[PDB]
């Protein structure tokens, strides 16, 4: 792959009739040109032209220069015509005027992170083929890809969902909940902690949603206790034990009533309640 | 001392791949939309812990041969500092020779991470008792990790490849019993003089 | 007779180990001299050539007492702390924070706080000499305390103000430690680059306090 | 005199850990995090950046054959090596003074509490867990390397040790994949302001 | 100066600070703060420029009451509310087309693509419930994204 | 009625004759300020914190447990830290680390370097240091100096 600047060639990293073998390099006379061979290429840096030069033996790439007939004579008389010629070291209009004639001899020219099209229509307007498109250039850490407003729509909707489900109405901000003494709160939360309805994750989640206000805790305990119309399933962990079906419901009701009664207790008081159960917070 | 072994590991998933999300804030941000998020970078690439997989694989296989290898599996255990896993992956008095990079994917989340729907079915009623969502990395997703071994012996290559066939057999990440994380490894090894940056 | 008034913010924490186990609550003006001495040494200035002498007046580096929240200056006897006349803040031990590195046990004062710069030039030649290094430290950074090469003790100047000196007449309150042959132990150093000579120069004097006639002066001994 | 300034930008490509060194802040975070990250009171993450450079140059120039002392170990700098002239010795002051690697970002954006395990190999289950804190990827840190009296062999050695940090990592937990980064470098020579 | 171009309804109260979760576009125009609508209109304006070169109204409380009632008879399930959130979020012409799609009585079968009501209702009234569902879900498209989300997360949380 | 922006206006795109940048907002009302997510994560933390404002036998036993690593240098340092703190912190500390979790069954002591012998040695650590929790602090200092050099 040639990188234009002089002429750099990245295979060995050389930069431009006996044979020196470094990448078989061999200098033919221009009347001087160099023919380099590598597994991916048979490149020819010709230099300038003067009339009967010494063209190499297959010149896969022919990197020549001119500023007109002699350039094309040298473009012929070379066995196994090159894949792509390169028109360097000259004025641009004269390079294009020569290049039209290398196209007329059916030989391709090129006048001097990977980027991926994730696009999808075509138009044949003017000499070149095209498709009008407005889009986005993402610059991932090893790719640069092109997208359209459908992808921006999908990440915009993901951002909207992630930012809506992140701030509640009156959390950490400043009544009619049940009431029950501290001793029955002790007995109930001990009993509902041995069997697993009130477990350390649930006490911790009660602690965060109580620190975010009383109403956040009321909302959390209601949506934990809310029985579904369809499945008939509450978001408690099932008690471990025989409990057949009705004291299951009375036991979830006990968990509901005990947490809701603990809500109006003082924040330090519910802290001294909970750390006997969940030592963390 | 004068040489380092470099192990370029390219791993391609032959199965769904789940490893768990580790960061608390990332998990709790994605414990709403999905219930088992996979490990992500902040550059949105999938992380897999690779050192423990190789260390566990080598310890089970070397205890199977009857070599006097220790076990850092039980709670609060001790690296003896004398085995070949203790020489390779480290002890408490000496560091590990084989520095094992994280398994960094070459794709991001929208290309390889898919959400899912995992279930729990009642045995008698044959109905879905439970539903939960969990992210997974797709099949055909490929990941890279560079294992660099300072002070190389003769047998570090053989032990690392043997650990990689054990990881292919068992799986890597989580939910390994359900079929998750079964992969395939390709290894390009190279000897290195340590002063090649000079 | 001008000044260099300045609010310097600790970006990285700083440590100065006084005797018996005590660490400095604030960076001293001897360290603000020493660091500027290294700076001028590598900037090829006559200030650098003179910084070897301690009795070099002209450019005098008062210690760097901290700024309070009330835009004023903390004042210190028998009180290993700092109080301000607005009486809002007590800056003291709480700011120390013990660091246990690999085999190293030491302490530093944390960063995020603000400290005074006050260089009382008397002759204007050394005012221009001082202006150049102030316009240096604003560019990069000054390193106060021990472990300068590791990165500890970076201070960014937020305010370079070339203020003017109105002397003081009193017979006054010591902002730092005078060197009268009293009872305060004051220890310091004379590290000599291009001589490979380091010497710990120890002295006694007065604590930081009540003090009374000529007072032709007043960077160990400062008073206002 | 000429003074080399090497502005070092570090984009992390892997989770990063560096243990908190402040003892009272360690016990302040110990009820929440078993491995707190080395933070500021400005609430920023700084990383030690000189001993990584000195160790990188030590091991590299050692295996090249240049006479250096290993300041790992009873470690005593000599005063003679490229390492002792650059980073420092007992007597002779270090020509290079290398900053802490403070992030351009604060902590509530880039360092997150995390989960690490120890799994039994026969029961295949998490025998131990602990909350170690860790720095996210793409978090850009910044330092300045202040080199005084520079030789011509000062640019190449600092970028060579930076490339060794790019392959070995910085900070702690260096073998489980933590700390793999990349470096952007910008150098200048300053002589007169 | 800077101009916000957004109506500040849907402002919650985080502690003692009023707060809005919002996504937008800084425009260095008057340094304007513009919503997504702006981007869609200007995208389509540049599409037309590039290619060139080569609802009934219902009250809010009636919307809650009707969506409540249609939720209880399971005409409006949470699958419907979720897909209506997708088609409203995509845009308004998509939501119009989706609601006309589910309400279009197919001429060959006579079937609407809604969910049938739970309970005994006469076929005329079941059809009137369908027409009511068309009227509310079409009337919902006239509102902004914020009130549509706040209306339908009481019925499908996750929508 | 005033508006103030608090997000970087430097790394912003240019497209379609408008210098535009997609950005996430947290519109605050006081003026009307537009903040990012770093300010919201801050306020969320600071409101959280705000709410979060509210004799030869012992020598032989300690010499045994130093070798099988049940009591360790960190354990000596923190047990001596509880003793230097007082006596209530000592009972709380050894109660906390002797506390076998009812769910998993693993104690917080360091493992010995059967389960009956494990329970007997952990009980030996309990009766050893709980006996040591009642003696004079000078004797605790001289016994703990022998095994942990620092403390
Ligand atoms: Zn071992
Ligand atoms: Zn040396």
């Amino acid at each position: 792959m040639i990188k234009f600047i002089a002429f750099l060639l990245e295979t060995a990293k050389i930069l431009i009739r006996n044979t020196i073998e470094l990448t078989k390099i061999t200098f033919y006379n221009n009347s001087v040109s160099v023919f380099i061979e590598t597994h991916n290429g048979n490149y020819l840096f010709s230099g300038d032209i003067g009339y009967p030069p010494d063209m190499p033996d297959n010149v896969d790439y022919l990197i020549l220069e001119s500023t007109q007939d002699e350039l094309i004579d040298y473009i012929e008389r070379l066995k196994y015509t090159p894949y792509k010629v390169f028109l360097v070291h000259g004025e641009k209009e004269q390079r294009e005027i020569l290049a039209k004639r290398i196209i007329s001899k059916k030989i391709r020219v090129e006048l001097p992170k990977v980027v991926l099209n994730i696009n999808t229509n075509m138009c044949n307007f003017a000499s070149y083929r095209l498709m009008p498109f407005s889009g986005f250039i993402v610059e991932k850490d090893d790719r640069i890809e092109i997208n359209d407003k459908n992808w921006f729509d999908m990440i915009w909707n993901e951002e909207y969902n992630k930012m809506r489900s992140q701030i509640v109405a009156e959390d950490f901000s400043t009544m009619a909940l049940p009431d029950m003494s501290h001793d029955k709160i002790i007995e109930n939360i001990e009993y509902l902690f041995n069997i697993k309805i009130l477990s350390k994750n649930r006490i911790k989640e009660f602690w965060e949603e109580f620190c975010k206000g009383q109403k956040a805790a009321i909302k959390y305990i209601t949506q934990v206790h809310r029985k579904n119309p369809n499945t008939g399933r509450r978001n408690w962990n099932p008690p471990e034990g025989d409990f057949t079906d009705n004291e299951i419901e009375k036991l979830y009701e006990t968990a509901y009533n005990t947490l809701l009664s603990l809500i109006k207790y003082d924040k330090n008081k519910v802290y001294n309640i909970l750390i006997n159960f969940n030592p963390k917070l | 001392a004068k040489t380092m072994k470099k192990i370029y590991v390219t791993m391609k998933t032959l199965s769904p791949l789940y490893t768990g999300e580790v960061r608390r804030e990332d998990k709790e941000a994605a414990q709403k939309r999905v219930n088992f998020p996979v490990r992500k970078t902040a550059t949105n690439k999938v992380l897999i812990p690779f050192k423990g997989a190789l260390r566990s694989a080598l310890e089970i296989m070397l205890k199977a041969k009857g070599e006097n290898v220790c076990d850092t599996g039980e709670s609060r255990a001790r690296p003896c500092g004398r085995c070949v896993t203790c020489s390779l992956f480290g002890s408490m008095g000496r560091a590990g020779r084989a520095s094992v990079d994280f398994l960094i994917s070459n794709d991001t989340k929208e290309q390889i991470v898919r959400e899912s729907t995992h279930l729990r079915i009642e045995r008698q009623t044959k109905s879905a008792s439970d539903t939960f969502k969990g992210e997974e990395v797709i099949e055909g997703a490929t990941f890279t990790a560079t294992i660099t071994i300072s002070n190389p012996q003769e047998k570090d290559l053989s032990l690392i490849q043997s650990a990689l066939k054990f990881i292919e057999e068992n799986g890597i990440g989580g939910w390994l019993n359900k079929g998750y994380g079964r992969v395939s490894f390709e290894v390009k090894s190279e000897d290195v003089a340590t002063d090649r940056f000079l | 007779m001008k000044e260099i008034k300045g609010i310097l913010e600790s970006i990285t924490g700083f440590s100065i180990p006084l005797d018996n186990g005590e660490y400095a609550l604030y960076p001293a003006g001897r360290h603000l001299r020493g660091a500027i001495g290294y700076i001028a040494f590598n900037l090829d200035l006559p200030i650098s050539s003179k910084f070897l002498d301690f009795d070099f007046d002209d450019i005098i580096f008062r210690d760097l007492l901290p700024i309070s929240k009330c835009g004023k200056i903390f004042y210190p006897k028998n009180s290993n702390s700092l109080k301000c006349p607005s009486c809002n803040e007590i800056y003291g031990s709480s700011v120390l924070r013990n660091i246990m590195a690999r085999g190293l046990s030491y302490k530093e004062v944390i960063e995020g706080k603000k400290y005074r710069l006050s260089i009382i030039v008397k002759d204007e030649k050394y005012l221009n000499e001082m202006e150049a290094i102030i316009r240096y430290i604003l560019s990069y950074g000054i390193y106060l305390g021990n472990k300068v090469s590791k990165g500890y003790g970076k201070f960014k100047i937020k305010e370079y103000s070339i203020v003017d000196i109105l002397p003081v007449k009193d017979s006054v309150l010591l902002l730092s430690d005078a060197i009268i042959d009293g009872e305060k132990d004051i220890v310091f150093s004379k590290k000599e680059i291009s001589s490979s000579k380091f010497e710990i120069i120890r002295k006694r004097g007065k604590a930081k306090d009540i003090i009374r006639n000529n007072h032709n002066g007043f960077g160990f001994g400062e008073i206002i």
